[PDB]
């Protein structure tokens, strides 16, 4: 099953959504109301994390960011996880976000359940150890 | 449509019992689409397994969920009522306490201002009429004959082919001659209905008025048949 | 510097008039309901195009409560009776949201 | 910002006969430069023209700019034109040897 | 003003900004957010059009001198309603004079 | 030992409290003082109440002649501050959350078109409502 | 164009807007005006070839409204020609406004 | 793309013959009004923009198909090859815009005098309105319909036509509406029973290793169709070659997919092909590709 | 120094409104109805409206959104 | 300081075929890119 | 009592048979504050201001001192609360005593009650302000305005609203009238602001 | 339950402070029949009482919606619109059966339509 | 070396908004930008000999650079960059002398950091620093010929 047909199914269960009538109370996306944290899909390899956390802030602030890398290389495999500081701004950006194109590449944008962090137990780099246990965020 | 496969056929190794009361107060959950897919399997477990295994307690769930499901419908499909029956004939005569419930239901909702509303509440009569046989509450369900004979002069031609339908069940179920109210009374009402133009509306009346024409010849006189005979000229357009 | 004062002119009171003349004159084949939507619609033209210019001309005052009256007349003599405790106000100027007919007021005034 | 059926090429309709090619030069190089134009010469096709310009932006401009033009006291219908058949076989020689000077040229593969 | 105020604050009007103004003026001001805008700027003499139906339909129009989405609802009349059931003594004394203890409907708020 | 799975502990914690989203930690807070502060006051409010009327004293009024006199007096009583850094670009399109961007955004606006399709079928539904009504009660 | 075709269509359904049970000349009217819905190409192309060449036209009939105290003549024209009027009433009436043929002492104005 | 250059001696392929290209003249670079009487002018009246006769609405996007209709000339001036498409232009436009009384005569007719116009004459123009922008999906069953009307008649007829049906009625396959993909199925069996099997086999062998993976797809879609019309023992050595062909895995996948498509449409009928059917697709489970693995796994689910 | 290399974002430095303002009515013709006088037009709303119209059920507890736990066990901690 | 909108205001439209509820669609309309 | 009054005024379209109906029922005085209040209360219910309601209460004015006075008392209080007020009501309100105030009704001494600071004026007590002046204004005029407003014998009571005291109040009082569009009336504080 | 009423701070100061045995008359509703007839003017009484019986403080956190609701002076109970009684007549129950189900340990989504009246009305 | 997680922006974002076909521009037109009230002509003269006048009015914005594909404005000469200037007619915010304020569209130079620069007036100006154009003014390209001055129409 190809991802743009995950793209495309989520954005099915929106319409789908406006169709039948459904409230907000009982919409999809309040399974996850929960938890704060978006998976990020299909991203280009050329995108660094500056690049998500600057277009992935139109609908809030950022928490923390996880772009997956490959240990050997450390280049990206493509995806990444972003917590955002309000918890609804996961319904505007899987709304408004999924399927979008960058650089060509259209990506897909679903609410993650339960997240579990990296553990620290690897030495491998330092910057990671700073985002994990700080991560970005504005200081007053 | 896969979910609700998979459901059932856990309910054949599991029992039924095990499957319906984990999912049993969601015919109360407040999505229209879930209630929908909830309802469908709880119709097909009581289709293929019955209710010898559901306990007194789960039966109050069960029938409480589906009033609240059937009375909180909006899509203007045949799920809840198709749930409706399977349910409540699996159920048997487990389900005559809980009759009175279901007739002040239906007839309070036969007059309020929707038609749809309105229209619903006559297919639920005409799909709890055999129930109302086997748990032999001919009084009740003769009483629903004489309620629904007022509502003939409906104009709209949706919940006057329902009306009609359930009309059509109460005859079969009762019977001509014990019918309230008498067939003398409701076949000079039904001719005028006739001229109606609206399919429903004809189909359901052409049924009942053919099958008067012979189970019952002795309600009119033969100058109303000839008239009535000429009536019917028109419904072969 | 300077007033101006404001007066219904008199075609204009004689096209209300007769308006309600041909209401009147239309009373065997519409139902009460219509009559009074349609006084209601003549009274709303007249009313919201000439505002306060109505309030300084005496003789459509003197118009509208004529008017008003043959409206309720009307409709009593509809149902074969004109005594004035079978129709207490409350049955003509109750909205139709409670089952009145509805009818707008203009004659109940002080003249 | 374009839909898909936007064409380089246009097609005009009631164009008066004989005009010149000086004159339909000019009509039609306000909004690009142009690759080239064709006039019908059989009598059923007389009177219509096919412009090709070199830019497919210019071409846009003349369709949304041009159409109901007055020349010569008509109206100017211009269209885009669906190139939708291939008149010709390709000519697999010409392209080889094309492809094995260019592939010769810049040492590709 | 509030237009200048926006472009020099470059932010955008709300609803918020036009809620007092929104059903003033002549025009009314709602009419400029009028779904079918785009097509309504396109008719020219339409008052004139207006007077001159007399000479095309058989009945007379009282309203001959507006356009309700040109102008806007020039009048409101809602509390007139409101006022005139209490002035006859509210609901409760209104249906006493009716056939309503006949229907034995329960409450009357829902009467249709 | 101990002490690596109590840092462990600590930093679960960190990561808990981040996916369940900081605003609305915040927010429920406030909630809580909120409905404190209103048990230990009596059922009935006034207009005479004091918190009240402070509230609509301090409510600045569209068209006050004097508002440009008090705001350059507050921003000259806040010009020596060190505060978290906002977006602060042109004004970004409207959310139905009412959510402010971040002060990464770039300010191009990257949406599907989700939002502003969603804000208008809203607008659509009161004209239906309109129309609805007068073909209703027309014939009565 | 089909703005100001779209503005026609709605002045001559909206004269047929409450009525039950019309004439066959009305039933032909609303005919040909949800047929020009339908197609609005067609509609246009026999407007402006009406226009060209039309020159002459059917039959109207007159009736009088009586108000009691005058009498106002009321013209019935056909269905098709009605249609290929109140398109060209629309668009003259935008040309001449753009274009400023109207001073502004002619009166009634769109404006007040 | 479009944005191209575009050679002179190729672009002779983008027009018909009628037209000559006009030399660029040498002064050609490459990079309010007031009230005025008018004169009376009677040219305007004598522009139409319409067919004279018994004709329906031409639409003003059409025009390209049916210009010829707009012109006025005598039959008997004109070539016979060139009355015979005008006859079929006509018909065509009575076709596609008709009312039913006319659609129906000019069906009737398109269908008797088919083999009398000949394969060629009809496809060339029924072709072009199919590739339209702006059809809606009723004209389309209607042209659709003519194609099936006139594949009874010239049944051997149709065999230098045979792919490019195909690429007008290929999309149909996939088309989101069951009826278009019903029809689009029923009349690609009817062409494998017009042309049979190896001029099929001909006309599909270049499409399986093409470049885009849409015409791949449908390709591997139709190939399902020409197997339930012929039956599996006929192409059965074709497919078993297509699938292990080691210098694409483009066509090892299509071919594998082929087998999937077939299982779907076919169910019961493959019973009796099984083993050789696996057996075509046993060597795909260990591919180094890994989108070869996956189709591998899908067509033994399908089996 | 205006800063470079920044993405560009089309918007225009003119006037702009939100999206919900617009088609809050809708409709060509006026509302009148040629003159008609028959029809009972005299409001534009309903006297009661819209506003309990649905059966009661127990809500889910809503003391996990408003105040993130049971509000009696908030006060406790506080 | 005029009792009616300045025409400038009325000429400038904040924010196309009105016929586009009543034609029937294309079916190049519902086609993605693929 | 309130409704009663409230249908009196709904039933009568001119301002006389209005005054003509409350007066017939005969209230006793002790009734008096609470009526005047309601005619104020229905005034401030309407979209616009109309002359009805102004020319009514002035009416009652003319009548009796009791009436007159229970005026001038509501607009204490009512500018005392004048943030409670939603911002149709209070443009009502204020256009309502600027006519009472234009047509002598009503004693300038009530404007005693009104005093300009930065720390006195909640902000819709400045808007209540401004409405009010600038509608006095287009009654009058500036000149007859501003000769009204400096006089001798109203000397001691506009002295919260021109304040000479202190020299921060002076400039915030001559700042805003300016913004108003009243600059004139500011002219002889910017004198005592020069001295 | 008219110990309710006790808790009510005019009530309840009433009687607190007085110092002779008398008689006073009150309004329960205090503009209710203006719009609701008085059948459902008892059920939205009888609701008040019972969640201020059960629980007084969350009921006071519900009656005042907003920190704008306030009270005539001469009324008990808020100035709330209709939509307004709705949702407050929603948190109610809520409230009456939220401490009904954690004082006797059953789920409430299990209870039917009959026993929710029961408990709401007050029954064993 | 792995290129562990930098956290600065990367041209790659850039390129998806201002990228024209023969490369990525610079230069992204600020929100005050609006088209010229009046029509202002450039006047070009290597020497003597008085080359095209060229016609400003049309657009907002001008590029003027090396690149003839890129650029609005070509200038061939080897001492012009790839990107050296933009001309930009912007609204700006001007007091009369009656102290009322208000908008006036206003054309200015802005120059993309150019190695040779530009000169107005003789003095070469800092790049990345927008600079208001008066009635009369001559703009010089690095080293190349073509001196231009700009006139409005009215201006007599």
């Amino acid at each position: 099953m190809n991802p743009l047909t995950k793209v495309k199914l989520i954005n099915e269960l929106n319409e789908r959504e406006v169709q039948l009538g459904v409230a907000d109370k009982v919409s999809w996306h309040s399974e996850y109301k929960d938890s704060a944290w978006i998976f990020l899909g299909g991203l280009p390899y050329e995108l660094t994390e500056g690049d998500i956390i600057c277009v992935f802030s139109q609908y809030g602030e950022i928490v923390n960011i996880n772009l997956v890398r490959d240990k050997k290389t450390g280049k990206s495999k493509g995806f990444c996880f972003l917590c955002y500081e309000d918890q609804r701004s996961t319904i505007l950006a899987v709304d408004n976000f999924n399927g979008i194109k960058i650089k060509g590449r259209t990506i897909r944008v679903d609410h993650v359940s339960n997240y579990r962090a990296p553990k620290d137990s690897e030495e491998i780099d330092d910057v990671t150890r700073q985002l994990q246990e700080k991560g970005c965020g504005a200081r007053t | 449509r896969q979910l609700v496969d998979t459901t059932v056929e856990l309910a054949n190794k599991v029992g039924a019992a095990e499957i319906i009361s984990r999912i049993v107060d969601d015919l109360k959950d407040e999505a229209e689409q879930y209630r929908k897919m909830v309802m469908e399997t709880i119709e097909k477990i009581m289709g293929n397994l019955g209710a010898a295994d559901i306990d007194h307690k789960l039966e109050e769930q069960l029938i409480d969920g589906i009033l609240y499901a059937f009375q909180e419908q909006t899509t203007e499909d045949s799920v809840m009522l198709n749930g409706f029956g399977t349910v409540v004939n699996a159920l048997g005569k487990r389900v005559k306490p809980y009759l009175p419930q279901i007739c002040g239901t239906v007839l309070w909702r036969l007059n309020n201002k929707s038609a749809k509303v309105r229209q619903q509440a006559a297919d639920l009569i005409s799909r709890t009429a055999v129930v109302m046989k086997t748990c032999q509450e001919e009084k009740l369900m003769g009483h629903l004959g004489v309620v629904l004979y007022e509502y003939l002069g409906e104009e709209y031609p949706e919940v006057l082919g329902s009306i009609l339908g359930a009309l059509k069940a109460i005859v079969n179920v009762i019977g001509m001659h014990k019918m309230t109210p008498p067939i003398k009374d409701l076949l000079p009402r039904l001719t005028p209905i006739l001229k109606n133009r609206h399919e429903k509306v004809q189909e359901n009346c052409i049924d009942l008025v053919g099958r008067i024409a012979d189970r019952g010849a002795e309600y009119v006189s033969a100058r109303e048949w000839m008239r009535i005979c000429f009536e019917l000229l028109e419904l072969l357009k | 510097t300077a007033q101006c004062f404001l007066r219904v002119d008199d075609e204009s009171m004689q096209r209300f008039h007769n308006r309600v003349r041909q209401i009147l004159m239309a009373s065997g084949s519409t139902t009460f309901t219509k009559i009074v939507n349609k006084w209601n619609t003549a009274l709303i033209g007249l009313m919201t195009y000439f505002r306060e210019a109505v309030v300084n001309t005496q003789e459509l005052l003197d118009l509208l409560v004529k008017c008003e009256n043959k409206i309720q007349t009307r409709i009593k003599i509809g149902l074969n009776s004109k005594m004035p405790s079978r129709f207490p106000p409350v049955v003509f100027y109750t909205p139709k949201e409670l089952g009145g007919l509805g009818m707008l007021s203009m004659g109940h005034v002080l003249i | 910002r374009l839909p898909p059926e936007v064409n380089r090429i246009l097609y005009i309709r009631n164009l008066p006969y004989k005009i010149t090619a000086e004159e339909m030069y000019d009509i039609f190089g306000k909004y690009g430069p142009i690759r080239q134009i064709r006039v019908g010469n059989t009598p059923e096709t007389r009177g219509t023209a096919y412009v090709v310009y070199e830019d497919i932006f210019d071409a846009k401009n003349a369709c949304d700019h041009l159409s109901g033009f007055n020349v010569c006291n008509r109206y100017l219908v211009v269209l885009y034109y669906n190139a939708n058949r291939a008149f010709q076989k390709m000519d697999t020689k010409k392209k080889e040897e094309q492809l094995k000077l260019l592939k010769e040229k810049y040492g590709i593969n | 003003l509030k237009r200048q105020e926006a472009i020099a604050q470059n932010r955008r009007l709300t609803l918020e900004d036009l809620e007092d103004s929104w059903d003033r003026g002549i025009p009314r001001i709602n009419t400029l957010f009028q779904k079918d805008r785009h097509t309504l700027a396109y008719d020219k003499g339409w008052r004139v059009r207006t007077d001159f139906k007399q000479y095309q339909v058989l009945k007379q129009n009282p309203f001959w001198w507006t356009h309700q989405r040109h102008d806007g609802k020039l009048w409101n009349l809602n509390n007139y309603r409101t006022d005139m059931i209490q002035a006859l003594g509210g609901v409760e004394g209104i249906l006493e004079h009716t056939l309503f203890k006949g229907t034995y409907f329960p409450t009357w708020e829902g009467l249709f | 030992q101990r002490r690596k799975a109590e840092k462990d502990s600590e930093r679960d914690e960190l990561y808990a409290q981040w996916g369940k989203g900081l605003a609305q930690s915040r927010q429920q807070q406030q909630n809580v003082e909120d409905a404190m502060k209103e048990m230990q006051k009596p059922l009935a409010r006034y207009i005479d109440d004091e918190d009240l009327d402070r509230m609509l004293r301090e409510q600045e009024r569209e068209g006050d002649p004097m508002a440009n006199f008090i705001k350059k007096n507050k921003a000259k009583e806040n010009k020596n501050k060190k505060v978290r850094p906002r977006y602060s670009g042109p004004a970004p399109p409207p959310n139905r959350f009412n959510i402010w961007p971040g002060y990464r955004w770039d300010g191009v606006d990257r949406s599907n078109g989700f939002e502003q399709k969603r804000f208008a079928r809203l607008a659509s539904k009161k004209a239906v409502e309109e129309l609805a009504y007068k073909w209703s009660v027309e014939d009565m | 164009d089909t703005k100001l075709l779209i503005l026609a269509l709605e002045r001559l359904k909206e004269a047929y807007s409450v009525k039950s049970r019309l004439n066959q000349s009305q039933r032909e009217e609303l005919g040909l005006i949800e047929q020009a819905y339908d197609n609005p190409h067609e509609a246009l192309s026999r407007i402006k070839r009406h226009l060209l060449t039309q020159r002459a036209f059917k039959e109207v009939g007159i009736e009088f409204m009586d108000l009691y105290s005058h009498l106002v003549p009321v013209y019935d024209v056909e269905p098709l020609e009605k249609i290929t009027d109140a398109y060209l009433d629309q668009y003259l009436w935008y040309e001449a406004d753009k274009r400023r043929l109207f001073p502004p002492w002619i009166k009634p104005a769109d404006t007040e | 793309e479009r944005n191209r250059p575009l050679s002179d001696e190729e672009l002779d392929a983008m027009f018909p013959e009628g037209y000559k290209v006009l030399p660029p003249p040498a002064g050609y670079v490459p990079i309010m009004t007031g009230f005025h009487m008018q004169t009376e002018d009677r040219t305007m009246k004598s522009v139409n923009d319409q067919p004279s006769g018994n004709l329906p609405f031409l639409k003003p996007d059409d025009i390209q198909y049916f210009d010829k209709l707009l012109v006025d000339v005598d039959e008997s001036t004109l070539s016979p090859e060139e009355q015979k498409e005008r006859k079929i232009m006509k018909l065509l436009l009575k076709i596609k815009n008709g009312t039913p009384p006319m659609r129906k005569a000019a069906l009737r007719q398109i269908t008797d005098k088919a083999r009398e116009f000949g394969a060629g004459p009809l496809f060339n123009q029924i072709l072009p309105l199919l590739m339209s922008p702006t059809l809606e999906d009723q004209e389309r069953h209607l042209l659709v319909k003519v194609i099936d009307r006139i594949l009874y008649k010239l049944d051997d007829l149709v065999r230098p036509y045979v792919h490019k049906i195909l690429v007008v009625i290929e999309p149909l396959l996939i088309d989101e509406d069951y009826y278009a993909r019903v029809e689009g199925r029923e009349i690609i069996s009817n062409l494998a029973k017009a042309a049979g099997l190896a001029t099929m086999i001909s006309t599909m062998r270049p499409d399986i290793d093409n470049m885009d993976e849409y015409v791949r797809n449908t390709t591997a879609r139709a190939f399902a169709v020409v197997a339930s019309a012929l039956g599996i023992p006929s192409l059965l050595p074709f497919l078993k070659a297509v699938c292990k062909s080691k210098k694409s895995w483009q066509a090892r996948h299509t071919g594998i997919k082929i087998v999937q498509q077939i299982a779907i449409l076919m169910g019961c009928a493959i019973l009796p092909h099984l083993r050789s059917l696996v057996e075509i697709i046993e060597h795909g489970l260990v591919d180094e590709q890994q989108k070869v693995r996956t189709i591998s796994a899908l067509a033994i689910a399908a089996l | 120094v205006i800063a470079l290399g920044v993405p560009n974002p089309r918007t225009s430095n003119e006037v702009q409104y939100d999206q919900r303002l617009f088609n809050q009515s809708k409709g060509m013709d006026s509302g009148f109805a040629g003159g008609e006088d028959e029809i009972y037009n005299v409001y534009d709303q309903a006297w009661r409206g819209g506003k309990a119209q649905s059966i009661y059920r127990p809500s889910k507890n809503l003391d996990k959104d408003m105040y993130g736990d049971d509000l009696e066990a908030r006060i406790k901690t506080n | 300081p005029g009792y009616h909108a300045p025409v400038a205001l009325l000429n400038d439209i904040p924010q196309y075929d009105p016929f586009a509820e009543h034609r029937p669609p294309k079916i190049a309309d519902r086609e993605d890119e693929y | 009592f309130r409704r009663t009054i409230y249908l009196a005024i709904q039933s009568s379209l001119d301002f006389e048979e209005c005054a003509h109906k409350l007066l017939k029922m005969e209230f006793p005085e002790s009734q008096t504050k609470e009526l005047c209040n309601m005619i104020l209360d229905c005034c401030a219910q309407q979209r616009t201001y109309e002359k009805f309601f102004g020319l009514l209460a002035g009416r009652f004015c003319m009548l009796k001192k009791e009436y007159m006075e229970s005026f001038e008392g509501i607009f204490k209080e009512q500018y005392d609360t004048i943030h409670r007020l939603e911002t149709n009501k209070l443009r009502n309100v204020a256009k309502m005593f600027a006519h009472l105030l234009y047509t002598d009704s009503l004693p300038w001494s009530v404007l005693e009650c009104i005093k300009l600071s930065e720390e006195t004026t909640t902000s819709s007590s400045r808007i209540f302000v401004k409405i009010f002046f600038q509608e006095l204004c287009e009654y009058m005029g500036l000149p007859k305005l501003n000769a009204r407003l400096k006089d001798e014998t109203l000397q001691p009571f506009f002295e919260g609203l021109l304040p000479r005291d202190n020299p921060r109040n002076t400039r915030f009082a001559i700042n805003f009238f300016t913004s108003i569009g009243l600059g004139g009336l500011t002219d002889e504080l910017r004198e005592h602001l020069k001295n | 339950p008219f110990q309710a009423c006790l808790k009510v701070e005019k009530f309840g100061d009433l009687i607190l402070k007085a110092t002779e045995p008398q008689m006073v008359l009150f309004n329960l509703y205090d503009d209710w029949l203006k719009t609701i007839s008085s059948y459902t003017a008892f059920s939205r009484l009888i609701l008040i009482l019972r969640a201020l019986h059960v629980n007084n403080d969350r009921a006071k956190v519900i009656l005042k919606p907003d920190k704008t609701t306030i009270t005539e002076p001469h009324h008990i109970w808020p100035t709330l619109t209709d939509e307004e009684w709705i949702k407050v007549e929603v948190q109610l129950k809520d409230l009456i059966l939220a401490d009904y189900g954690k004082k006797n340990n059953v789920n409430v989504a299990s209870l039917t339509q009959s026993e929710i009246r029961d408990i709401i009305l007050g029954m064993e | 070396a792995k290129e562990k997680p930098s956290f600065e922006l990367s041209g790659a974002l850039l390129e998806d908004t201002n990228t024209f076909r023969g490369v990525v521009i610079k230069y992204s037109e600020p929100p005050e930008a609006r088209i010229p009230k009046k029509r202002w002509r450039l006047y070009p003269f290597k020497n003597d000999e008085v080359l095209p006048v060229m016609y400003i009015h049309r657009q907002s914005a001008y590029l003027l650079g090396r690149h003839r594909r890129i650029a609005d404005i070509p200038i061939d000469h080897p001492s012009c960059s790839k990107q050296h200037a933009v001309f930009q007619y912007r609204l700006v915010e001007y007091t009369r002398a009656d102290g009322t304020v208000g908008r006036r569209v206003k054309p200015y130079i802005i120059d993309l950091g150019s190695g040779n620069g530009t000169f107005l007036n003789n003095k070469r100006i800092e790049p990345q620093r927008y600079y208001e154009l008066k009635e009369k003014d001559v703009l010089k390209f690095g080293f190349s010929s073509r001196e231009y001055v700009l006139l409005h129409e009215s201006s007599d």
